[PDB]
């Protein structure tokens, strides 16, 4: 169906009314979320039928009609803005500067931003606008509050 | 089924809400996906 760049809601009619289960970014055709929104499952556009392509639970990252095309990362200097799309309410613009992920792995960017759990899955915007990663993955520190990672996954 | 509905344009705005702080925290991925502190 339709295929126009941009910001999507993931939307379910299995429960109460129609809920938001999360969000996602299509970019070249492709339809880019958090695996565990979706949980693999394919996905309706309109009469069209999104099927997944690729997909990878540890990472929390799943795309859909084709690999994954989001390739731009957060300097570790710069503010950024997380397009928050929440349930029920309009798209919104938040700027912030991210936090550290210290990991064994790497260090990975993260933003302490608490949205309702249904905003999983929206991007993390340079000063650009390109897509340097997606919110709904982190942790939650002594203070109750929710901190999630900038999740971003490779291009080939 | 699952379905999706356009909610907008990836665009940098200018003048934006500037909310948060930058904490570094000590983190743990696991083979689940699940980021877990670590003290
Ligand atoms: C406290 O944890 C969470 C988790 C999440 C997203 C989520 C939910 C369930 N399972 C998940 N996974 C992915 C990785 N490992 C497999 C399972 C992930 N969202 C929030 N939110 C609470 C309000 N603020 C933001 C959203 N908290």
């Amino acid at each position: 169906g339709e295929t126009t760049d941009g910001v999507y809601r993931v939307m379910t009619r299995r429960l109460l009314g129609s809920t938001q289960v999360g969000v996602g970014v299509m970019q070249e055709g492709v339809f880019h979320t958090m695996w565990h929104v979706t949980k693999g499952a394919a996905l309706r556009s309109g009469e069209g039928r999104l099927d997944p392509y690729w997909g990878d639970v540890k990472q929390d990252l799943v795309s859909y009609c084709g690999p994954w095309k989001l390739d731009a990362a957060w300097d570790g200097l710069s503010e950024v803005q997380l397009l928050a799309v929440p349930p029920g309410e309009r798209a919104k613009n938040i700027q912030t500067l991210p936090g550290i992920f210290k990991t064994k792995d790497g260090d990975i960017g993260a933003v302490a931003l608490d949205y309702p759990a249904g905003t999983s899955g929206s991007p993390i915007l340079d000063k650009c606008g390109r897509v340097i990663g997606l919110y709904g993955n982190g942790v939650v520190i002594k203070n109750g509050s929710y901190v999630s990672a900038i999740t971003q996954g490779k291009r080939e | 089924d699952m379905y999706i509905e356009r909610a907008g344009d990836i665009t940098w705005e200018k003048d934006a809400e500037v909310t948060g702080n930058s904490p570094r925290l000590d983190v743990a991925l696991d083979e689940s996906g699940d980021f877990s502190l670590v003290e």
